[PDB]
């Protein structure tokens, strides 16, 4: 019944919260993004909404770094993404100041999820309509996490989200290996992004970022073009 | 607060079953209420803003009717939409720029100003007491290492940097015309930028312009201060275009 | 020429079309559920 | 109304559908008991027994006069029924939120010299779900061919629909509404169009119009709805009609009685100064 | 009915709190948890819900948490609220230790958390937590203990209980298979395996579907450990052999 | 028929640009009893009509005291009248303490209007349902002011408010040209004759239902009740 | 048609309109007409002031305020809001003079008051103002200036303005004047004549003309017109009516 | 209609939310309290017993101080807050006045605390009712009752909770000066009163007995069975 | 029951019955007023029942001085024998538990008299629409399975939109009043019936009534297909109340 679909702080007679489901539906209607954890690195790929010649390449990016070893990509709303990125950077700096060592990935994910949970329990606000993918590298061991609008986080090995993500998930299930490398993971990420793409992919309409023991790096358009030409 | 209206359409903090906010889209629709159009073009060493000027009455004072503002000594602006909301946002932008200068010891960059305005504007979307402002802001300026810069922000809180943008009723046609021009060629001088900016509006609205029906503001590398052109210079440009 | 429903007696700060506060009237009516009390004032004293 | 910040509220509806759209034995028993609590009973106060037959079925009637409200019953008591012998026949018992006990009464009289003339002094309030029971218990099922009915009531002046302001009208004033079969003519202008009247007098007029009985209703729009002398003096022109011509005998003594009873009014709550 | 469901601060004509009832109904979808008290230890077994092929195993455990040197807990409901409640429990225990230089008793910790849970069902504008808890621990006043809490803010001590999906059948079987005063740790483990096998109708049990925690007292110290897949496989194999011998 | 949505709060405009709650609050003034206030070249006079709940209760008082040179009369609610009277007294006291001078009536009434305008714009409030008549004396001479629930005030020469005050207003308008020359006597009589037009034609004015307040050039504000009113009532005619 | 989206000041219609502000602007047309004309060397105001009853004094409930030593003001709509806005304008002028030690320019004062008015059309805890007003001033180094502010919060400079019930006919009458080449003494009569022409006597029993200027004659001060000049202007207007 | 807000009056002058809150008291376990001359007895019946539970953590009789006790019927989670606040106030009163607290004083504090939550729309009342017994400083036994609306008044013997009308009628019929002669007689009277609703005594009954100048004492199943047998004899 | 206004009730064999429903905004009632005023139908009787709050007023469709004074009640029946049409008008609101009995009595009268079809005009709440219903026309319709095949053929030719169904499938019409009960009872008793409705909100509801009348006319063809089309009754004045108080503005 529609009597419980309007207010955030109301339980359905079946014990359900509906506005959070609607926020998840908002998340599932954005641009696709893919994350794959290889044996010695993590790769993040996504589409971009500009897809035009009037856009300036130096203005706004979707894959952003938090620390020397942490980066993330989103799927959903962008204005809600910027504030969370700023808060994550501030939390990482606070941790470094107190403990004099870089923050582990798990702690950062926990604190960000705790921040996001607060907006789903009080009347007068709305939940965040965004979902996050966080990659890191600590003690010589890669990590990959995903955080929901509810404030719940999972640890993944390969995932997809955004438009047409069930087919992406089953594609990844069909062609994922536990003993992969970074180049193979990049090729698989490009292929699973191409699966849901509609136009002609170039180096100007996707973003790729990787994370290995050296640090978190965002690939330049020339490198993306070279990788795209490799698989044809 | 006197409560929140019930419906998938009548409040800012209520998600639709398909997961979309409709008050933000209605705020977007509120931009076209004025009936004017704006075009911004970035050149090799200059940036130009062109907009319409409608004076319906004859008892009005045409000197007090304008849409080009000035944020700092080296940043211009142009607003589209509701007049009072535009003026209020202009005042807020001036305050933010002054505060940044005081706190950091040097002039605020265009992208930083746009990001600050967008971050402030996003908060109105997540609270039940406040409502979005029905206007969009376009800024121009010159960076130190980089050349000219053109930026735009919208009521939803999303901002981006462009090469040639437009806003208003004829946004789609202006965008198509500018896309064709940019794809053809982009190396432009000061004279070419103003000419193409005027030509876009002229060919989209199908109007032969007059010197008192438009207003132009430019920023150049030689003189990095915002300057508003006069009727004589606008007429000279129009005559050169016609010839 | 239709008959409709109008409500003015569910708020403390609402005025009826004839300038009547109905919540105060209802609070006064709430007295009639108590017990009877009588007071007589006389030049020699007071009785309760 | 919102009780906390950001509460979701719904607009009220003027068609009243927002309550009955929602349609255990304990609930049925509760509903039956509540319905039994507010039924209409007509009984004779002489022996405290109910009349199993409709009041007008026992006694033939030729004239029926009904007064509703304090001002109307005061006017009838002072001017009409101070010059004759009237016997009480029955009374009605009601319960609702606005009439806890039955100042609140509904008593019927009939003239001793002429048993075909009746009266009714209703000062209580009959709810919207008790008016049809009232009509059934007073008039019955089969009406009479030859019978004339007159009704009197009072309404506040702010309920009048007019283009000008309400305060500019010279209150009090009289208005009339009569059925098709009423051959005579009223002594006051008929009610304007966009104005309507509801509740019990409307029920009586609807009954009389449907069943082809002559009737007339007199309304007084006044700015003082309490017991006031001007409001009850505003009813004087009615005495010139054929419905009340043979019932008034002494005007000065009725005025004296009215003045005497004006000094024993009920205590008003000290809300206004 | 549908008139007294808007918020938590409305009483039904017969004195009922429908919002709290719906919040308690929200617990019936989560996984199944168990707790059995023995003479020389206490037990806590849970069902794993995250079983997707592409998930990872990075954490110490999925549903079992450690609050203190002497206590542990298990959650069932909304993960977001469970995290907040767990953090608050840890803070409360540390505060008591700092104040008194002694570990906090289990009943005191449970009462302190239940007061916080009850505070959200009284002030309007907030939403109650949809989480239930199971606590185990050791105390110098009463020894081994086992408690349970629900979103209403109520709690009570048990000897064998169950929360989550298919709780009624598990409680019914425990009430007839638990014998007071004569339970050892091995008997408790066997009973837990049998009850989980009966209440999980999805498929046959496997060592990767359940996690078992054991709290025992060894030489003036309390040791909490999580059984490994080897031990779980041996337990399941022994139970299956016993069932086969039964027929 | 279409008004049901836009007449429940003071923060909502009707589609015709009207605030219906202010107009509803303005109707509470007509729930009181009649009051008459007039002035002459030297004095200012207030006359009020008192009602009683029953024969065994004292009549409610209508004329209050604000300062040595200002007095007010009440018609409407009672709590609002008490609150406004407290505000008036506090302002007069503060002004006298600080400046050692009486507070001008114009400034006082401006303060009243400024304070009363606020609850007609914000949520969670209701307008004041009371109307006042103010009589004072300062360097500019006598003054008569009228206050409205809509935060509006007027500067009058003779005014009447309350229930059925149209007759009093008509009499005052007819006899307006003789007020500026009368002394205290015949001025109180003009006021009483104006107040007598609000009664039914059968009954008259006794000493238990009239109150008089007078302030003048060298006479402070005084209230005459009960037996103190007989000298003013001696000379009245037999209601012509 | 905006039914369902017109109960709060923070709600957008499906075509991007706020209807409470529109209703507030509609509310201004319930009052009499006030006009203001800017001329070569000054600004003159004129208000058609209705009479409610003969029991009121001559100067009761005026509609022309003195905001500062050099600024006048004329209002239309709800009166209480007009008093509140006059108080706000006085406070702003006083604050500027105290801070910076010289008379506030008219454009700055107009901007301040317009922004204050606009701030009320953003929140659901208050309601928009229901009055319009005009400001006029003169100085030797700037010259005459005239502005209008409406309930939405939009201000503009004018050569001749009119607000109230009958602004259309008043504007039509004003548009036939060469106000750029005349003098205040020649504009008072025109203002009175326009006010008399616009007034309707069928629905309005009687009225009193109210006038005031500011300019070089008054040496940069806002003052009430002397009585003799008012009488002469009224006589000329009555003669021109015939 | 008029039964959805705490601070809204019915057209006949009724506050329905408080009555609905009181309706929740009439569903809890029955509680009985009888005042003697040198003893006070409280009795609560167990609504149901689960074999796999610890009876220590489900008790409904609490001690507020050395000379005050308490028994409730209603919402269990709501009772705990009131009990803790009352304990803190009892200890804080001695810090200001050397004398121990009085039964009327603590009942007044509890009633005021209960009334504080029926004054606004932002919070709901407490759905409990309590019986308070104890001894005064000079040695006078007392017994009081409190309601969710915030009213208190003294008694000689009372019963609250479900099935309380029958127990109150029985106490009215069987209360006399020769029935409270001794502690055993008083305890047997309380047991007899509770036996009218309990289906089988001994297993569904708990008693707390307090004597003068002594602490609270909770009887055990052995003693309860002994008294039941003596009554049945 | 139907009480004739004269001596003997007329015959309604093969007639079409038009009735409103007491719904949100009174859109059906306003549409019925417009239809009765335009077609100039004459009263033939009343419909006396104890299910509606009584009300009385003069003639709401007055056009001259002679007929401007004629009493009216809360339920009246008009007819136009030339076009074989009959209309019912309700000017009040329902009592608590008197909706289903009224529907039963009305349907029994319809079956007994000998009418052919029934058409019902109502409305629904506009804030309960999902995303798909925010993009479409605000007009919907329903039909009963016993309706003549020509009717569905014509409706399909008209390119209209049918009301969507929900699962408990069942028909749910929020704010429709007695529309759902009428539809279900008509399906039970096998009576031809059609329902037309609009998504409206409470306020000024004149344009909604005009639009609904035009929507009906596209099918029934009352007027020629295409301001002066419909005659506004004289009663549609002072809808917002009385005039302004003097000393406010």
């Amino acid at each position: 019944e529609r009597g419980y679909s309007f207010s955030l702080t109301t339980f359905s007679p079946s014990g359900k919260l509906v506005q959070i489901e609607y926020a998840l539906a908002a998340v599932a209607g954005g641009a696709p993004s893919v994350g794959i954890k290889a044996a010695n690195g993590v790769v993040l790929a996504t589409e971009k909404k500009q897809k035009s010649i009037l856009y300036d390449e130096r203005s706004v990016h979707k894959v952003e770094p938090i620390t020397k070893h942490i980066g993330l990509v989103y799927s959903g709303m962008g204005p809600d993404y910027r504030v969370l990125v700023h808060r994550a950077r501030k939390l990482a700096q606070q941790y470094y100041l107190v403990y004099q060592e870089p923050i582990p990935t798990a702690q950062l994910v926990q604190r960000v999820a705790s921040v996001m949970q607060e907006y789903t329990q009080s009347g007068g606000v709305r939940p965040f309509g965004v979902s996050l993918l966080i990659c890191g590298w600590n003690e010589g061991r890669p990590y990959l996490f995903q955080s929901d609008p509810s404030g719940a986080y999972f640890a993944w090995k390969a995932t997809a989200m955004g438009k047409n993500y069930v087919n992406g998930k089953t594609f990844l299930e069909k062609r994922y290996n536990e003993d992969l490398e970074l180049e193979d993971a990049i090729h698989t990420a490009i292929l699973t992004l191409k699966e849901s793409f509609e136009g002609q992919m170039t180096e100007d309409n996707i973003e790729v970022g990787i994370c290995n023991e050296a640090g978190f790096r965002r690939l330049t358009p020339t490198e993306v073009k070279d990788y795209l030409a490799a698989i044809a | 607060s006197r409560g929140s209206s019930a419906g998938f359409d009548r409040h800012i903090t209520i998600f639709s079953p398909e997961g979309r906010l409709y008050q933000v889209e209605y705020a977007f629709k509120a931009i076209n209420q004025g009936g004017l159009t704006s075009v911004a073009v970035r050149g090799k060493d200059c940036a130009v803003i062109v907009t319409q000027k409608k004076v319906p009455d004859k008892l009005l004072d045409s000197s007090t009717v304008t849409h080009l503002f000035k944020i700092t000594e080296n940043i211009g602006c142009v607003m589209t939409g509701m007049t009072a909301d535009s003026r209020s946002q202009v005042q807020r932008a001036r305050y933010e720029a002054a505060n940044w200068k005081y706190k950091y010891g040097y002039e605020i960059p265009v992208d930083m100003l746009c990001k600050r305005i967008a971050d402030i504007s996003q908060v109105y979307t997540q609270n039940a007491e406040m409502r979005p402002l029905g206007c969009c802001m376009i800024l121009i300026g010159i960076d130190e290492e980089q050349g000219p810069q053109v930026y735009k922000c919208d009521p939803a809180g999303y901002y981006c940097g462009f090469k040639a943008t437009a806003a208003g009723v004829k946004q789609t046609e202006s965008t198509s015309f500018l896309e064709k021009k940019v794809k053809k060629k982009f190396d432009w001088t000061f004279e070419q930028t103003v000419e193409t900016a005027i030509t876009c509006l002229s060919t989209v609205l199908s109007i032969d312009f007059k010197p008192s029906e438009i207003e132009v503001g430019v920023v150049t590398v030689e003189n990095p201060k915002f300057r508003i052109l006069t009727e004589a210079e606008i007429d000279a440009h129009l005559v050169a275009l016609a010839e | 020429m239709f008959l409709t429903r109008s409500e003015y007696d569910r708020g403390v700060n609402t005025f009826s079309p004839e300038g009547r506060l109905f919540q105060v009237e209802y609070a006064i009516e709430a007295i009639k559920l108590g017990s009877t009390a009588i007071g007589i004032q006389t030049s020699e004293g007071v009785c309760l | 109304a919102a009780t906390f910040f950001g509460e979701v509220v719904k607009a009220p509806c003027r068609a009243g559908t927002e309550d009955e759209e929602e349609e255990t034995p304990e609930d049925r028993e509760v509903r039956l008991q509540l319905a039994r609590k507010r039924e209409v009973r007509l009984l004779r106060r002489q022996t405290k027994t109910s009349l199993e037959v409709s009041l007008l079925e026992k006694y033939p009637c030729s004239k029926f006069i009904i007064a509703i409200g304090n001002n109307a019953v005061a006017f009838l008591s002072s001017f009409v029924m101070n010059s004759g012998v009237w016997e009480e026949v029955g009374c009605a018992k009601l319960w609702n939120e606005w009439c806890r006990t039955t100042e609140a009464f509904c008593v019927f009289y009939h003239l001793k010299s002429n048993p075909s003339v009746f009266l009714c002094q209703c000062s209580c309030y009959v709810a919207e779900d008790q008016q049809y029971q009232w009509l059934e218990k007073v008039f019955g099922s089969c009406p009479r061919k030859n019978m004339q009915i007159t009704i009197l009531t009072c309404r506040h002046v702010t309920d009048y629909k007019t283009s000008e302001s309400t305060g500019s009208l010279p209150s009090p004033f009289l208005r009339a509404l009569k059925t098709q079969n009423f051959k005579d003519s009223a002594c006051c202008p008929l009610l304007e169009q966009p104005n309507i009247v509801h509740d019990l007098p409307a029920a009586v007029l609807s009954y009389c119009q449907v069943w082809k009985i002559p009737a007339i209703l007199y309304l007084c729009y006044t700015d003082v709805m309490k017991l006031d002398l001007i409001t009850v003096e505003a009813f004087k022109p009615i005495l010139s009609t054929r419905s009340l011509k043979g019932l008034v005998k002494n005007i000065p003594q009725s005025t004296e009685i009215l003045k005497k009873l004006m000094t024993t009014n009920e205590i008003q709550s000290n809300i206004y100064t | 009915s549908r008139r007294y469901d808007s918020r938590t601060t409305i009483f039904s004509p017969e004195g009922r709190l429908y919002q709290v009832e719906y919040a308690m109904e929200a617990i019936g979808h989560a996984g199944t948890c168990l707790g059995i008290l023995a003479n020389d230890g206490v037990l806590l077994a849970a069902e794993r819900r995250n079983i997707h092929k592409l998930l990872d195993e990075v954490f110490f455990s999925e549903k079992i948490y450690k609050l203190n040197e002497d206590m542990a807990c298990s959650v069932a409901g909304i993960t977001s609220d469970a995290n907040v409640l767990t953090n608050e429990l840890r803070l409360i225990a540390q505060r008591y230790l700092l104040q008194y230089q002694e570990p906090i008793p289990c009943e005191q910790l449970v009462t302190a958390l239940c007061d916080i849970k009850q505070a959200y069902t009284q002030f309007g504008g907030k939403r109650p937590f949809g989480v239930s808890l199971l606590y185990i621990g050791w105390d110098k006043h009463y020894g081994f203990q086992l408690y349970q809490s629900d979103p209403s803010g109520n709690y009570g001590g048990w000897k064998a209980t169950c929360i989550g999906n298919n709780s009624a059948a598990a409680v019914s079987m425990l009430k007839q298979d638990y014998k007071e005063g004569e339970m050892t740790l091995k008997s408790a483990l066997a009973l837990a395996i049998k009850v989980l096998n009966k209440t999980m109708d999805v498929s046959k049990l496997s060592a990767e579907k359940v996690e078992i925690a054991t709290l025992t007292r060894e030489n003036g110290k309390t040791v909490i450990r999580v059984l490994k897949q080897k031990e779980v496989e041996q337990l399941i194999k022994k139970h299956e052999e016993e069932e086969a011998k039964a027929e | 028929m279409f008004r049901n949505q836009y007449d429940n709060d003071v923060t909502v405009w009707s589609p015709q640009g009207r605030i219906h709650q202010i107009e509803y609050a303005m109707e509470a003034v007509k729930q009181g009893s009649a009051t008459v206030g007039l002035k002459s070249k030297t004095h200012a006079v207030l006359v009020a009509l008192k009602r009683a709940q029953s024969e065994l209760a004292a009549h409610q008082k209508k004329i209050l005291h604000v300062d040595n040179h200002i007095g007010i009369s009440i018609a409407g609610l009672t709590a609002d009248a008490r609150l406004l009277c407290n505000f008036m007294r506090q302002e007069c006291l503060d002004s006298r303490f600080v400046f050692d001078r009486p507070l001008p009536v114009s400034r006082l009434v401006s303060l009243i209007g400024s304070k009363t305008q606020i609850p007609t714009q914000r949520y969670g409030r209701r307008p004041y349902g009371v109307g006042l008549l103010i009589a004072g004396y300062d360097d500019m001479g006598p003054h008569i002011f009228q206050t409205c629930p809509s935060a509006n005030y007027f500067d009058c020469r003779a005014m009447s408010i309350g229930a059925r005050s149209q007759s009093a207003r008509t009499y005052l308008e007819r006899h307006m040209s003789e007020f500026m020359e009368c002394n205290l006597n015949e001025l109180v009589k003009h006021g009483l004759r104006a107040l007598r037009e609000t009664l039914p034609a059968e009954q008259d004015l006794t000493t238990k239902n009239v109150s008089i307040g007078i302030v003048g050039k060298d006479l402070e504000f005084t209230i005459y009740d009960d037996d103190d009113v007989s000298p003013f009532l001696e000379g009245l005619e037999e209601r012509p | 048609i905006g039914t369902g989206y017109d109960l709060s000041a923070s709600t957008f219609s499906p075509d991007g309109r706020v209807f409470q502000v529109e209703y507030a602007m509609k509310a201004v047309e319930n009052s009499s007409t006030a006009i203001g004309i800017r001329c070569k060397d000054g600004v003159v105001f004129g208000v058609e002031k209705l009479v409610l009853s003969k029991l009121y004094e001559e100067g009761s409930n005026k509609r022309l305020f003195n905001v500062d030593r050099h600024v006048g003001m004329a209002v239309a709509g709800l009166l209480a809001d007009a008093r509140s806005l006059a108080d706000i304008a006085r406070e702003e002028a006083s604050n500027f003079r105290s801070n910076f030690g010289y008379n506030i320019p008219l454009k700055h004062l107009a901007d301040r008051v317009a922004m204050y008015v606009h701030a009320y059309t953003l929140y659901s805890a208050v309601r928009p103002f229901g009055c319009s007003f005009m400001l006029g001033s003169y100085s030797v180094n700037d010259g005459a200036q005239l502005y209008m502010i409406d309930p939405s919060g939009v201000s503009y400079g004018y050569w001749g303005c009119a607000i109230g019930k009958a602004r259309q006919a008043a504007k039509t009458e004003i548009e036939k004047l060469q106000m750029k080449e005349m003098t205040c003494r020649d504009i008072v009569k025109e203002v009175a004549k326009i006010i008399y022409i616009v007034h309707d006597e069928v629905k309005d029993k009687a009225f009193e003309l109210e006038l005031s200027w500011v300019g070089e004659l008054t040496n940069g001060r806002h003052e009430i017109v002397p009585k003799d000049i008012r009488e002469e202007a009224e006589k000329y207007a009555k003669e021109s009516l015939k | 209609s008029y039964d959805r807000a705490i601070t809204v009056f019915s057209p006949d002058g009724h506050l329905f939310q408080v009555e609905y809150a009181q309706e929740a008291v009439k569903k809890g376990s029955t509680a009985v309290g009888v005042r003697g001359r040198d003893i006070v007895v409280l009795g609560v019946e167990k609504k149901s017993v689960a074999k796999l539970q610890d009876e220590r953590t489900v008790r409904k009789i609490c001690a507020l101080d050395d000379n005050v006790c308490m028994a409730f019927a209603g919402l269990t989670a709501d009772a705990r807050i009131v009990i803790n606040r009352a304990r803190v106030e009892c200890q804080s009163h001695r810090l200001t006045v050397e004398d121990p607290v009085t039964v009327e004083y603590i009942t007044r504090y509890i009633a005021s605390l209960k009334q504080r939550y029926t004054q606004s729309n932002g919070r709901r009342p407490f759905g409990i009712s309590a019986l308070i017994v104890g001894f005064d400083f000079d040695g006078t036994p007392r017994l009081y009752q409190t309601d969710p609306s915030g009213t208190y008044h003294a008694w000689k013997a009372n019963a609250i909770g479900r099935g309380a009308k029958s127990v109150r009628e029985f106490l009215e019929k069987n209360y006399t000066d020769e029935a409270i002669e001794t502690d055993d007689l008083t305890i047997k009277l309380v047991i007899k009163a509770l036996l009218e609703v309990v289906q089988s005594g001994g297993k569904n009954i708990e008693l707390a007995v307090m004597r003068r100048d002594q602490s609270l004492k909770i009887l055990n199943p052995e003693e309860i069975e002994k008294y039941v047998a003596e009554i049945e004899k | 029951m139907f009480v004739p206004c004269g001596e003997s009730a007329p015959d309604l064999a093969g007639f079409t019955l038009l009735m409103p429903a007491v719904s949100v905004g009174n859109v059906g009632q306003l549409a019925m007023d417009l239809i009765i005023s335009t077609l100039n139908m004459s009263k033939i009787g009343y419909f006396y029942t104890d299910c509606l709050v009584p009300m009385v007023g003069n003639n709401p469709y007055a056009t001259t001085e002679g007929n401007s004074t004629e009493l009216s009640i809360n339920a009246e029946v008009y007819s136009l024998p030339s076009r074989k049409l009959v209309a019912l008008q309700l000017r009040s609101i329902f009592i608590k538990y008197k909706s289903k009995p009224f529907c039963e009595k009305l349907l029994s009268w319809v079956k007994s008299s000998g009418c052919a079809r029934v058409i019902v005009l109502s409305s629904s709440h506009s804030y309960q629409r999902n995303d798909l219903q925010l993009r479409s026309t605000p007009f919907r319709y329903l039909l009963t399975p016993s309706m003549q095949k020509s009717v569905q053929n014509k409706i399909k030719s008209l390119n209209w939109e049918e009301m969507e169904k929900s699962r408990c499938f069942c028909i749910r019409i929020p704010g429709g009043g007695i529309t759902k009960t009428l539809y279900d009872e008509s399906c039970s008793k096998e009576i031809q019936m059609a329902v037309l409705l609009k998504f409206v909100s409470e306020g000024d509801n004149i344009p909604d009534a005009l639009g609904l009348v035009e929507y009906l006319n596209e099918w029934l063809q009352i007027l020629k297909p295409l301001a002066s089309r419909w005659k506004i009754p004289s009663s549609w004045r002072l809808l917002f109340g009385s005039g302004l108080p003097p000393a406010l503005f």
